[PDB]
Formats: structure tokens, C-alpha cells, sequence
């Protein structure tokens, strides 16, 4: 029995996105009306806007909060060819400073903050095919320096990092390909840092999702002696990744991965264009063309389930 | 609306949705505005008071059963488990009873009251009806008296008739009379329907006559007592004699002048069709199946049950009437399907708590098959993490959920080291109830998550001792070098150090960096100098400079007081001194700038060198003359 | 002994409505403060039924909720200023007066100082953390090191002791009518003179080289300089506040933190303290029966009887109360316990 | 009673502090450490020491 | 011999169960001669 | 002496040890009851025997024979998957036996409703070495029904009344 009650957000421009920080007490919401937008959450659960700033001059493609324990950051995206960080400088004077602008040659598709024990790193990928990686050397001087650069050899449309802190597991970032090709299969590549050689390394290609890629996800593993992926495409994907055995007496590759779709749901019945986790990693909310958002869960059987679906009037459907 | 795609954002446990545009660029006729606020929560009748005490009171029940798990054998544990289930069925008896005065003086919430109490009666029927089954398990005998105390308990409606036929004036030409005689038959009530037909053989002579082979036959029926030495054959010889002496009085027709008392003797002989005509006495078919029971099968055995429960519900329901989930879940029992009894129960009940503690009670009987599901843990493990994972979504239920994950290691020790890092640590008490749940089950990252979070939010607010104390619990060395290098910012401003104490006292804990540490024995030179241990300061300053623990800038102001110490009226000591010095200044010319190496106190560090060499030198002769 | 009331929402604050030293009426009333919810509230309760004249029926009286107002933010600490009215102070740094309507069975706002407890130089809003009363003064301390004293018919602040600790204060009590006691993050016992124009404590008490948090302290009522606090160790400390800056005695009392600390009112011989482990325990020094039971320091003089008065496995007892014959407590298990008849 | 007095003496006599000792190549920590260790030895030495006058007497 | 120790140790055993059915029968024909006389 | 000793412990070693020689498992559970069935025997005082009775022990015991009746239609199987249960069935109808030679246990088992209970299984209607293994049955049933009420007090007469049943 979920309850929605509207607000007058009184946008300028529609806003083309919602990010909650990782304690879901603060929104920030972005528009065509160039600002961002923070928004807090009150004891009587009432959202005020806290703060209000105009950004940029460009489609911000994305927006990510750091971990906490770099403070009250953001990162967007740009059409402009541009990342930007942000601070929240309050004095009640809140106001959102601009502290750098990452500027090395096309639209900046995406953009995501690594897990903390990584330290305070930046990814953006673009539709160059090249994913960035930066570092920010001092947490008290949001100076950033470009680590790595990540030929993908396809126009970038999203990234995820690989959210597992286990020291088993080098890290790991995938990526897409929005480009139609009409051949070119392996439209999502995933990428491992090689301790050996100091760089990131292609280590798997998922060949079956020869269709555009729009959005993708690393399930929380969670224990898991396997990764768990979800793949926005003309369909929803699930798909299990083990990593393959190993000896001690020497070791300097990528591991090689078994693959397998675990998962393919058509109900989506429009190119599905985004797939989220819920923070536990049992519940993935997709959307798609049809105007629903679908909720899908699996059983004690392993048996993956739709569990609700919406309308445009704002209803649930019977 | 207006085909717009859908965004969604997960919070910790809400559901965030909002429209996103179009991808298509400024476009699209249908105009509006997107002012909607979408939280999609999971669950919902959580939230209500009295489910709310229900779910404490039953985590005591449940803690208390753990631990009494070791001590019990056999009949014993068998008798301790009971007695567990019958407190669980109290407690929802108590919640049922508080929902239905809430309803009775609250118009506007009585429809959802009623809703919520018939919610809880579906979970005490279904609860009650897996104990006896499962837990009981009574034998051919035993099993027909506790089925009609099963109806007696649950169907009230024939207490009421009755209730109100003896408030009349005359109890004898009520309307409902015969229905109260006719109703307690039919429980198995025969004591009560004698006392209500004592009554009406009052009223006539010829009444008279019949009541008294009524009373009579109701008085000689035979019943199993649990307790008796009687076997189950002496029993059913007894019982087949009993009813062929109701039998010879209706071929008699010694009840032919009264419908009603050969009504009643035709319920004794078991008769389905008459049995079928007081259907509305019974309300329900499993009150008619337990009837068929008492006058037909009354040494039934457990395996039998099923056939009679299917037949009763098909005769009971031989019209358009579809059966009830309710049904569904009671013929699933009668099979001794508890799978079947989980299964429907779980898509009937919005909660969880009757198949989660129904199934745990179940299990300590040892009847499921005892392995694991399909991730290292069993169907009990499964249903409390999930049940678990459900308290945690609400902000004060979460802290039990915390109790529910140690129940077992496996399952409920990596979602609580998760669940607890996300905690919103708004106050110091909700953080200190945090750390001590942390530290007894050992989540060590977990708690440096939460000091390094206390002590930045410390570094917000301004308060530098708090930060400081949190920073030293985190072992934060990092953080605490930080902090030192705040205060340093305010002492290289003001000439003073704030929160003198604290430093004062860091004890060991000044080990925890080299800069905490330079600047606790800092701290410990300056109060040295106000208690006029002239020399003790100098030395201790003059080691802090040689071990550069002090910042390349601390070199210029501890030098400074090096002067006036050299200023006032051994040799070796001297040399060292003076070594001192010459490293600070190598070192200036190298690491400190251009634009610093320009300052004032060139000229006076001079002249305070020269002083130092010339109280060595003096000095070197004095240690000489000793020496000779 | 207790009867246990079950209420939907944790309980971090209990007290009983003070009786006139008049009255032969026993304690009937007392409040509550909730936390850790999304909506927090002040409640008042009854423990009789207004009409029974029976003095003979065992109380199986579960405690009546009479009334209640919501509260912003989680009501940190509670007090009874007087019959009538209340004091809270909150996560939000407000401290707020109530006044109890007892014939109409309400709660109201009276006053309210919503910039109590803030950190300098950000205005942000800074928890308070403890409140003591002595009608008609109040004095409050919070995570912003302050201590603020208000007069309950004064609309201003009529002092505060800007930077008077550079760590979280936790605890408050009155040693005398214009001398308070605090307890802090760092393991200090701090006096302060509310007449004395400046900002440093009077004195300084701590046990050597440990710097245990300390969350409550109360004040033996007949003897001014005899206090008990208790810490994050769960450690009863006992001190003479004349002699040294030591305690006269260290006694392990709780597994984990220990939230309150209450000498009872009439009778000081008994203490009682409640902890984090979910215990309450109350201390009789009279067992052995003018040298202070409490300042004992032969342990061959002053056997200390300790009783657990709740069952095992009790979440944590956040506070509790103790007036005449009656004891109240409050507990993150969403209940209540009341016993009438403690001794 | 007077052979419990000095069994009492002879066991407090026989359990005196331990002098703290400085291993040679001590880290900056480990200094603070032994400072603090010798602190509280010379305080458990004067209790140590007016506990013996107390029982010798 | 090993193995048959352990062969010996099954055999008191038996032994022992035996015993305990020569007593109780014993014991039983004795009863019932006892209620005859 | 032996049983001053037994005393001396208290109800707690004959509790123990009577609570295992009911539902341990297998040679344990043969042991214990042949143990019990020889301690009982010298048990002139009869103290065992009251607490047997006042622990609800010997009610286990007495109960626990219905549990036979699926095993004897297993056996009567031309191979017979264990003696076990034969030894198990036999420590305990001997140690039933020894209790029932006393005047007052003959009393305390008819209390209990042993004939009651011998009289519900159906084991004795099956009639068919597996004959063999009918009369063996036969012979401790009917054993101890028999020797008991006999030897049997003049006032429990009804015990003729339970055994005709």
C-alpha cells in the first residue's frame, strides 16, 4: 500500500533527474532551467529547498554524491565536455561552490564517485570511448589528478564500479556502448586494475548484449562468491560472473570470468532505459517506454518475479 | 503522463521515483507541470500502535525460548514449547481486544480497526489451529475433544442465542429455544442443553414424559475424558449401545408429538440431512465436521481427518458458495500438508509473523526436512532475515531487527554489519547505543565508520574536543594529525592554546601520531616554563627541534625561545645547542622560501648565536676546571 | 514488583510529578519523553484510576496515557519544574517549556529558547544534552560545551558560559542554589558559581589517566558535597567535591554505558542506576545500620546490597525516576515500567 | 594476631612495584608510554611504601 | 589379539543382557509358582 | 550401604540417569534400563522406584511401548534390518517385570494404565523366525500383565477386570 504525496516544486524547466545522499535525509534535483537544486529533509518530513544554483550551460547528463566521509560532495556531468565537483559551503548560508572543472573532447555521458576505501576518485566516461579517472590528493582541497585513462574503443554512455571492498578482488569498473552498431557486438566491457602493470585492463567482454546499452549495474555482492550484473538494453539482463581458480606459486593476469544470463525480461514492452538496486541488492526497479516503473524480486527458488507496476496518473495499477 | 519516463532513485529503504523528461528535447504539446512526490515504501500495517507492542512483547517470547533451548528433554521441551505457543496466542488475544476498544470509541479508524482486528483473527486462527496440529498431535480419543474445544473457542454465536432466550420472562416460548437446545448438542454441550430442557419439562405432563427420555439419553451419552482408563474399543461398544437406544426411541415414536425434541434426537443418531437443516446454528462447516465427528466417527483417527473435513466442506457448501482462503488454509491442516498451510497463509496475510513463527515453532518440533534452502542458511533463517530486513526500514523497529540477525551467525551477520553502517547517527545517544551493540559482536570497520562520522560532524559544528576524543576512539591517526593542525591554525594566530586540559592529560594517547605528539610535549614545555623549570623547558624544546617532530615552522618559533633561554646570566650541552641551530638554518635555506628566508629575527638570532657561543666557551672552560 | 506498559515509540525520559511535602497522597503522575522516531512526543500518564477508594486491591494497573504534545527533534532530557509544568531539551538545541492542563488533560507550549544550544560561528543548531530545575531557574547544557541558565517567566537567556568546555556535556545537577555540577566526553567533573563572571570551572574533578565519558551525575539531597556519576564503562563513581580531585570510591555497576544515576530523594541510603546492558539495579547502604555510607572506605564497614529490580534481557533502560515508594523507567524496548511499591 | 600481622607484612614486603624499564631502541610512542609507566610507579610506590610503615608499625 | 578383545568386550555385553533376562525370568517363575502354592 | 550411597547424591544422579535409560539412544539406552531393572531389584527402601514414578520417568517408559508396534511389522520380515530394538524391547520388559514383582509397583503400573495400553496394540492380532518372533512378543506382553496382577495386592482385583479386557 505505497503512498505518494505531491509537492509544488515549481521548477523553472522540468528537472531531468533526483539523487538522494546516502542517507536519503537531502535530495538534489537538476532541470532544463540550468540550476541544481538541494533540498532537506525536516523532522516533520517535509522537503524545503536549502539551497538553489545555476550549474551550467550544457544537458547535465549526470549527478553523483561522494561517501560522507569526504563531506557534502557532487559531481556532474555535461554535454559541454565537462565534470564538475561541488562542495556544500554553508556558512544558514548554504551555497553549493564550484571547486574544479574537469575538462580533458566530447559529452561526458556519465560520471561516478569510486567506493571510499578506494580514497576520493572521480570516473567520468565520455562518447570519445575513453573513461577518465581522477584522484583528488587532498580531502581538504577539492585539485584533482587525472590517474587513468581507459580506451574503450566504443562512445561510453555509462559506468559503474564494482562496490565490493574485498581485497580479493582488484578493482573493477564496467562500461557500455550506446553506439546502434549494427554488428558490433559486446556492447558492455568490463575493465580490472592490474596491480602488475599499474593500469586498468579489459577483462571481460559481455558479448551477448549486441543491442544498445542505456544503464548498468553491479548487484552489492555481499558475500557472494560471484558478481551479479544488471544491463539495460531493449530488455532487462541479469547476469552471474564467477571468477575462475587460481594457484599461489604465480599470478599476473585478469582471471578469466564464467558468464552466465540468469535473467531476460521482455515485459519492459519499451527500450527499458534505467535499472536500479534497491540498497540490499534484492529488489531492481527498472523503467521503459511503456511510462511504468516495474519492481522484480526473486523467490527462496531463485525464480526472478515482477512485483508491482504504475500508471501515468500516478497510480499503482490494480 | 504524456508518455514521460520514469526515473527512480533507492534510498536506504525507500523508493524514490520521479518523471524524468522525454529524451527528446524540449517537446511534447500536452502541457502541465511535474509537482509529484512518489515514496513507494514495502509494508504498511507495521506502523500500528498496538502490532507495534504485540512484536516487543514476542521478541522477549523468542529471546526467552533461544536460551531455554539447551536446558529442556523430551515430554518436558515438548510441554515448554506448548506453553510458548499459548503465550504467543494470548499476546495476539490481548492485540485483538486493545483493536476492538479502539474501534468502539474511534468511528473514523473503526472501519480499519475491524479490518485490522479480522486481520489478527486470521492470525491467531491459523496459528492456533498449526500449534495443536503439529505441536499436540493428540491420538484417536483425545483428538475429538480438542476439536470441540477448537469450535467452542473460535464459534461464540450459540452462548449468544442462548444468553438471550434465558433474559426473556419465559425462557420456554422464545422463538430461538430449541436453537439453544438444538446448538449446544451440536458442541458436544450435553450438561447445558439437560439444564435448558429441565426447563421446558415445567411447562406440560406430556412435555414432561419426553424431556425425561431426552435428559436421559443426553445424560448416558458417551464421552472420552482425557485422563480415563477406558480403551478406544470399550469406548466405540458403549457408544454403538447409547445410539441404538436413540435409535429405538425415534422407531418408537416416542418424540412424534414434539419436532423439535425428535429433531434433537435425530442430531444424536448423527442424521446429515438434519444435521444440514441446523447449518445456520453452526455458521461454519468445520463446526458441521466436527458434529459429524461427535455423532458418527467419535474415535476418528488423525489420518481419516482429511476425507471427513473435504466431505463436510462440500456438503456444508452445495450451493454457488465458492470456498474461502480461510477454507483453503483449514484443508491443508486436515491433510497435514504444512506446506500447503505456509504457502496459502503467505499469499492470504500481508505479514509475515504467522508463517515466520507458526513454521520456527514447527521446526523445534523437528518435522521439516533439516537442511539448508539455497544460500548456506534454512526456511527459518530466510523468513527472519527477511522479517528482520523489514524492521529495519522503520526508524525506531530497526534496533529489534538487530536482536532477530544474531539469532543465526550466517544469515544475519553480514546484513547487520551493513544495516549499521547506514544508521542515521543524528545524536551522540543513538551513536553510543550504536558502539555498544557493535563492540559485543565485534564489527570493528564498522565502528571506525561511525567515529570517523561523529568526529567530522564534530569538525562542522565546531566542536574540536569532541572531534579530537571521537578521532582518538578511531585510532585515526590521519584524523588526528588533522585536528592537531587545526588547533596549530589557531595557536599561530592567537599566542594561546584553547582546551589547555585536555592536552594536559593525553597520557599515551599523545602516541597515536608524531604530531599529536609534538604538540602534547609542547604542551607539557610550556607548563613547564610556568612553573619556572627554566632548564627542563630549554631541554625539552632543544630535544623536540633535534627529533623534528615539529613542523618545519615550529623550527623559527621554538628557536625564538631558544634565544631568550641563551639570553640569561655543559660544554657538550653548548655544542649540541649550537648543532642545532645550524641544522635549523640549513634547513631554512633549503626548504623555507625566498619570501619566508626574508623575516625579522635575523639580526636578533644572531646576536642570541653569539651569546650561546660565548656562555659555551666560558662554559667548556668551567667543566675543564672541574674535570682537573 | 513492576507492571510493564507497552508504547510504540522508545522511551529516552522519565519522571514523576513532585508531590507537595504536604501531601499524604503517593506519586500518581509522571511524563515521558520519546526518541529515535520520526515524530517524538511529551506524554503524561496516570498510574490510579481517578476513583478508586479501595485500599486493598493489588495494583495490576496498567500506567493510562492522559495526554501528549508532539516534540521537535528527540526529547534528550526531561524535568518537572514544578506541578504544572515541564521542561525538555532537544536534538534541535531548543529548550521548551510545557504547561499541563490538568482539568482539560492537555499539553501547551509556554516558552521556548529555539537558539539555546548552537555552534558558534555556523548558527547550526547544537544538541542540549541535559536540563536541571530549581523553580524558577533552569539551566541547560549541550554539545556546543555551553551552559545556559533562564528563568522560566524570562523571555531572554539570563547568562550563558560561552566555551565553558571544549567537549560534549552530558550531565547537569544543582549542588547548591547558585552552584551546578556538569559531566562530560572527556571523563571531567566540572563546578562551576553561576556568579562568578567568568568562564573557567571552579574545579575540576577525573580519575586518573582514563578519560571515560561521563553521562549523568546526581547530588546526594541532605549531603551538598557527596555526588554519584556513572560513565561509558558502566563505573558508579562516588565523590566528596571537598576532598581531592579524585573519587572516594570506583564501583562496577554495569556491563555497558550507565544513563542515569538517582540518590532517592527521602531516604539517601538507596541509589539506583539504569545502563545500555538493559539493567536497573538498586544500592541499599543501610544494611550495615554521622560518616556517609557512600564515603565508606573500608570495605570491611558498608556492605552495599545491590538488587536487579527488571528481568534479564531488557533492552536498554534509557532513565528512570524514584519518588517515595514508587519507581518509573523507560526503555528502547518501547515500554514502561512502573512499580508502587519498591521497598 | 601477631603471627597474622607479620605473615601480612612478610607478603607486602615480599610484592613490591616494579620499576618500569626502558627497552633500548623505543619508538616515540613507546617513550610517552614509559613516562606514563614511571609516573604511575613512583605513585604505586608511595602507596606501597606507607601500606609497609602502616603494617610494620 | 586385539580385535578379539574387542570381540571379547561385544561378548560381555551380551553376557550382561543375557543375565539381566535369566534374573527377571527367574524371578517371574518364582512369582507365579509363589501365587500357586 | 550401596543404597545410602544412591541416596546420598539425591534425586539428581537417579534423575540423570533415569532420563537417559529412557531416550538416549541404542546400547546407552539397553544399559541404562538393565542398570535400572538391577537397582530396583535391591531397592528394598524402594526410593528409586518413588522417584521413577514422581518424575514422570516410568510413564515415559510405559508410553514408549506403543512405539513398537511399527517396528514388529518390520521384523516379522524374513531378514531383520536390526536386533537393536529386540534388546532395547527386552532390558526394558525386564526392568518393567522387576518392578512389577513389587506389591506396590504392580499397583503404580496399573495406575499408569499399562494393560490399558498393551491392550490398544495390534501387534498381538498378527499371528504369523518370524513365528517365533510373534511368541516372543506374546511372552513379554502377556508376562508382564500376568505375573504382575497375580502377584497383584487382593484389593486391586479390578486387575483380573483389565487383563480379561
Amino acid at each position: 500500500m505505497f503512498v505518494a504525496r505531491s509537492i509544488a516544486a515549481d521548477h523553472k524547466d522540468l528537472i531531468h533527474d533526483v539523487s538522494f545522499d546516502f542517507h536519503g535525509r537531502r535530495m538534489a534535483t537538476c532541470s532544463s532551467d540550468q540550476s541544481v537544486k538541494v533540498w532537506d529533509k525536516s523532522e516533520n518530513v517535509n522537503w524545503h529547498c536549502t539551497a538553489s544554483w545555476k550549474t551550467h550551460s550544457g544537458s547535465v547528463w549526470r549527478v553523483t554524491w561522494a561517501h560522507p566521509e569526504f563531506g557534502q560532495v557532487l559531481a556532474s556531468c555535461s554535454f559541454d565536455r565537462t565534470a564538475a565537483v561541488w562542495e556544500e559551503i554553508v556558512g544558514g548560508q548554504s551555497h553549493w561552490v564550484k571547486r574544479t572543472t574537469l575538462v580533458d573532447r566530447t559529452s561526458v555521458t556519465d560520471v561516478k564517485f569510486a567506493p571510499k576505501h578506494m580514497g576520493l576518485m572521480l570516473a567520468t566516461c565520455s562518447a570519445d570511448g575513453v573513461v577518465r579517472i581522477y584522484e583528488a590528493p587532498d580531502v581538504m582541497n577539492l585539485q584533482w589528478s587525472l590517474q587513468h585513462e581507459i580506451s574503450c574503443k566504443l562512445s561510453c554512455s555509462c559506468i559503474s564500479w564494482n562496490p565490493s571492498s574485498s581485497r580479493a578482488h582488484s578493482p573493477m569498473i564496467a562500461v557500455g556502448s550506446d553506439d546502434s552498431s549494427p554488428n558490433i557486438m559486446g556492447k558492455v566491457q568490463i575493465y580490472e586494475y592490474n596491480e602488475n602493470t599499474r593500469k586498468y585492463a579489459k577483462a571481460e567482454t559481455l558479448m551477448s548484449v549486441s543491442d544498445p546499452v542505456h544503464d548498468i549495474a553491479f548487484a552489492p555482492n555481499l558475500g557472494r562468491s560471484f558478481h551479479i550484473l544488471a544491463v539495460a538494453t531493449k530488455d532487462v539482463r541479469i547476469f552471474t560472473m564467477k571468477p575462475l581458480r587460481k594457484e599461489l606459486s604465480s599470478s599476473g593476469g585478469v582471471t578469466k570470468f564464467e558468464n552466465h544470463t540468469v535473467a531476460q525480461f521482455d515485459n519492459h514492452n519499451s527500450q527499458v532505459w534505467r535499472v536500479s538496486w534497491n540498497i540490499t541488492g534484492t529488489v531492481l526497479a527498472s523503467s521503459g517506454d511503456d511510462g511504468t516503473v516495474r519492481l522484480w524480486k526473486a523467490n527462496y527458488m531463485d525464480n526472478w518475479k515482477c512485483i508491482g507496476v504504475l500508471k501515468g496518473d500516478g497510480n499503482p495499477v490494480g | 503522463q504524456q508518455n514521460r519516463h520514469i526515473g527512480f532513485s533507492w534510498g536506504p529503504g525507500d523508493l524514490l521515483l520521479y518523471e524524468t523528461l522525454y529524451q527528446k528535447q524540449g517537446n511534447s504539446e500536452t502541457a502541465a507541470r511535474c509537482p509529484f512526490m512518489y515514496l513507494v515504501r514495502s509494508d504498511e500495517d507495521i506502523y500500528s500502535p498496538v502490532l507495534r507492542k504485540l512484536f516487543n512483547e514476542s521478541h522477549s517470547i523468542f529471546v526467552g525460548l533461544q536460551k531455554s533451548a539447551e536446558e529442556a528433554s523430551g515430554k518436558s521441551r515438548k510441554a515448554q514449547l506448548v506453553q510458548v505457543s499459548r503465550n504467543y496466542r494470548s499476546v495476539l488475544r490481548a492485540c485483538m481486544e486493545e483493536m476492538h476498544t479502539l474501534s468502539e470509541s474511534t468511528r473514523e479508524t473503526a472501519q480499519k480497526y475491524i479490518s485490522q482486528i479480522s486481520i489478527l483473527s486470521a492470525m491467531e486462527l491459523s496459528w492456533n489451529l498449526c500449534e495443536i496440529l503439529f505441536i499436540e498431535s493428540a491420538p484417536a480419543g483425545p483428538l475429538l475433544i480438542l476439536l470441540l474445544e477448537w469450535v467452542r473457542l473460535h464459534v461464540c454465536e450459540v452462548d449468544n442465542i442462548v444468553q438471550d432466550v434465558l433474559r426473556s420472562e419465559k425462557p420456554t416460548e422464545h422463538e430461538k429455544f430449541w436453537d439453544g437446545v438444538t446448538g449446544y448438542v451440536l458442541q458436544g454441550r450435553m450438561n447445558e442443553a439437560r439444564q435448558l430442557l429441565a426447563k421446558e419439562a415445567s411447562t406440560s405432563a406430556s412435555a414432561r414424559s419426553m424431556c425425561r427420555v431426552l435428559d436421559d439419553l443426553l445424560k448416558k451419552m458417551p464421552m472420552l475424558h482425557t485422563g480415563g482408563t477406558q480403551t478406544l474399543t470399550e469406548f466405540e461398544l458403549k457408544w454403538q449401545h447409547w445410539r441404538e437406544e436413540c435409535e429405538r426411541h425415534l422407531q418408537n415414536g416416542t418424540f412424534s408429538s414434539n419436532v423439535h425434541m425428535e429433531a434433537v434426537c435425530r442430531v444424536l443418531l448423527g442424521d446429515e440431512e438434519v444435521l444440514l437443516e441446523k447449518r445456520d446454528l453452526m455458521t461454519t462447516w468445520y463446526h458441521f465436521l466436527v458434529s459429524r465427528l461427535l455423532f458418527k466417527h467419535p474415535t476418528v483417527k488423525p489420518t481419516e481427518l482429511h476425507f471427513y473435513a473435504q466431505s463436510s466442506l462440500d456438503m456444508f457448501l452445495a450451493g454457488d458458495s465458492c470456498p474461502e482462503p480461510l477454507d483453503n488454509i483449514l484443508l491443508a491442516a486436515f491433510e497435514f500438508d504444512i506446506h500447503q498451510v505456509i504457502k496459502e497463509f503467505s499469499i492470504v496475510s500481508s505479514n509475515w509473523w504467522f508463517v515466520a513463527h507458526l513454521t520456527d515453532l514447527l521446526d523445534h518440533c523437528q518435522l521439516f526436512q533439516a537442511h539448508n534452502l539455497y544460500f548456506g542458511a534454512n526456511m527459518r533463517e530466510f523468513l527472519l532475515l527477511d522479517y528482520a530486513s523489514g524492521l529495519f526500514s522503520h526508524h525506531s523497529l530497526w534496533q529489534l531487527g538487530v536482536d532477530y540477525f544474531d539469532y543465526c551467525p550466517n544469515l544475519g551477520r553480514e546484513y547487520l554489519k551493513l544495516h549499521m553502517e547506514r544508521i542515521p547517527l543524528s545524536t551522540e545517544k543513538k551513536a553510543l547505543k550504536a558502539l555498544r551493540i557493535c563492540e559485543q559482536r565485534q564489527m570493528t570497520e564498522q565502528v571506525r565508520s561511525i567515529c570517523k562520522t561523529m568526529a567530522m560532524q564534530s569538525l562542522c559544528n565546531r566542536r574540536l574536543g569532541s572531534a579530537l576524543s571521537w578521532s582518538i576512539r578511531a585510532k585515526d591517526a590521519a584524523f588526528a594529525t588533522l585536528i592537531s593542525d587545526r588547533f596549530l591554525k589557531e595557536y599561530c594566530e592567537r599566542g594561546n592554546f584553547t582546551d589547555l586540559d585536555l592536552i594536559d592529560n593525553l597520557g599515551s594517547a599523545m602516541l597515536l601520531s608524531d604530531r599529536l605528539t609534538f604538540l602534547g610535549k609542547y604542551r607539557e614545555f610550556h607548563r613547564m616554563y610556568s612553573q619556572e623549570q627554566f632548564s627542563e623547558a630549554a631541554s625539552l624544546l632543544l630535544s623536540l627541534m633535534t627529533a623534528r617532530i615539529a613542523p618545519c615552522s615550529f623550527w623559527l618559533t621554538l628557536l625564538l625561545d631558544a634565544l631568550p633561554l641563551l639570553e640569561q646570566k655543559s660544554a657538550e650541552q653548548t655544542y649540541e645547542l649550537m648543532r642545532c641551530l645550524e641544522d635549523r638554518m640549513a634547513a631554512k635555506l633549503e626548504s623555507t622560501s625566498p619570501d619566508e628566508i626574508q623575516k625579522q629575527d635575523s639580526s636578533i638570532d644572531n646576536t642570541k648565536v653569539e651569546m650561546l657561543r660565548l656562555a659555551l666557551a666560558r662554559n667548556l672552560a668551567r667543566a675543564i676546571v672541574t674535570e682537573g | 514488583k513492576f507492571a510493564a506498559k507497552f508504547v510504540s515509540h522508545k522511551i529516552s525520559r522519565t519522571r514523576w510529578r513532585p508531590v507537595s511535602a504536604s501531601s499524604l497522597q503517593q506519586p500518581d503522575v509522571f511524563a515521558t519523553g520519546s526518541w529515535d522516531n520520526e515524530e517524538n512526543k511529551v506524554c503524561v500518564w496516570a498510574t490510579s484510576d481517578f476513583g478508586a477508594t479501595s485500599l486493598d486491591e493489588e495494583y495490576q494497573g496498567d500506567p493510562k496515557q492522559l495526554c501528549d504534545i508532539k516534540h521537535p527533534g528527540d526529547v534528550m532530557d526531561m524535568q518537572f519544574l514544578d506541578k504544572e509544568r515541564i521542561v525538555t531539551g532537544s536534538s534541535t538545541g531548543t529548550v521548551t517549556i510545557f504547561r499541563h492542563h490538568e482539568n482539560n488533560q492537555t499539553l501547551s507550549v509556554n516558552q521556548r529558547w529555539e537558539q539555546a544550544h548552537y555552534h558558534v560561528g555556523s548558527n547550526m543548531r547544537a544538541p542540549c544534552t541535559a536540563i536541571v530545575c530549581s523553580s524558577p531557574e533552569i539551566v541547560s547544557v549541550g554539545e556546543d560545551g555551553r551552559i545556559n541558565c533562564f528563568r522560566a517567566e524570562s523571555r531572554d537567556v539570563l547568562r550563558t558560559i560561552d566555551d565553558a568546555d571544549s567537549s560534549t556535556m552530558h550531565g547537569v545537577t544543582f549542588l547548591r542554589t547558585t552552584e551546578i555540577l556538569t559531566v562530560n566526553s572527556v571523563g571531567q567533573l566540572k563546578l562551576w558559581d553561576l556568579r562568578k563572571q567568568g568562564n573557567d570551572p571552579t574545579q575540576i574533578f577525573s580519575v586518573t589517566g582514563e578519560r571515560v565519558p561521563l553521562h549523568c551525575v546526581d547530588r546526594h539531597p541532605n549531603q551538598q558535597h557527596v555526588v554519584a556519576t556513572g560513565g561509558q564503562d558502566g563505573m558508579l563513581c562516588i565523590w566528596d567535591v571537598r576532598h581531592g580531585k579524585m573519587p572516594m570510591s570506583l564501583l562496577n555497576a554495569h556491563e555497558a554505558e550507565m544513563w542515569e544515576v538517582h540518590f532517592h530523594p527521602s531516604n539517601p541510603d538507596h541509589l539506583f542506576t539504569c545502563s545500555e546492558d538493559g539493567s536497573l539495579w538498586h544500592w541499599d547502604a543501610s544494611a550495615d545500620s554521622l560518616a556517609c555510607a557512600w564515603l565508606s572506605t573500608d570495605p570491611t564497614k558498608g556492605q552495599l546490597e545491590i538488587t536487579n529490580l527488571l528481568p534479564s534481557s531488557t533492552l536498554s533502560v534509557n532513565s528512570l525516576d524514584v519518588l517515595g515508594q514508587n519507581l518509573v523507567c523507560g526503555t528502547d524496548a518501547e515500554a514502561i515500567y512502573v512499580t508502587r511499591r519498591l521497598f | 594476631e601477631s603471627h597474622e600481622a607479620f605473615n601480612e607484612w612478610f607478603k607486602h614486603i615480599n610484592s613490591p612495584p616494579q620499576k618500569p624499564t626502558l627497552v633500548g631502541q623505543a619508538s616515540f610512542t613507546e617513550k610517552v608510554a614509559h613516562e606514563h609507566k614511571e609516573k604511575k610507579y613512583e605513585m604505586d610506590f608511595g602507596i606501597w611504601k606507607g601500606h609497609l610503615d602502616a603494617l610494620t608499625s | 589379539f586385539l580385535k578379539n578383545e574387542k570381540d571379547n568386550a561385544l561378548l560381555s555385553a551380551i553376557e550382561e543382557s543375557r543375565k539381566r533376562t535369566f534374573v527377571m525370568a527367574e524371578e517371574y517363575h518364582r512369582e507365579s509358582m509363589l501365587v500357586e502354592w | 550401604d550401596n543404597l545410602s550411597i544412591f541416596e546420598s547424591y539425591g534425586t539428581a544422579l537417579m534423575e540423570v540417569v533415569c532420563r537417559d535409560a529412557c531416550d538416549g539412544h541404542d546400547i546407552g539406552r539397553m544399559l541404562a534400563l538393565a542398570l535400572l531393572d538391577r537397582i530396583v531389584s535391591v531397592d528394598r527402601q524402594q526410593q528409586w522406584l518413588l522417584y521413577l514414578s514422581n518424575s514422570g520417568y516410568l510413564k515415559v517408559l510405559v508410553d514408549s511401548l506403543a512405539e513398537d508396534d511399527v517396528v514388529l511389522r518390520n521384523l516379522l520380515t524374513p531378514q531383520p534390518p536390526l536386533l537393536k530394538a529386540l534388546y532395547i524391547y527386552e532390558s526394558k520388559m525386564a526392568f518393567l517385570t522387576r518392578v512389577a514383582k513389587s506389591s506396590q509397583g504392580a499397583i503404580e503400573l496399573l495406575r499408569s494404565g499399562v494393560i490399558v495400553r498393551l491392550a490398544q496394540c495390534q501387534v498381538y492380532d498378527m499371528r504369523p523366525a518370524p513365528v517365533e518372533r510373534y511368541r516372543q512378543i506374546l511372552l513379554p506382553a502377556l508376562q508382564i500383565c500376568q505375573l504382575i496382577l497375580t502377584s497383584s495386592t487382593a484389593q486391586h482385583l479390578q486387575a483380573a477386570g483389565q487383563v480379561l479386557q
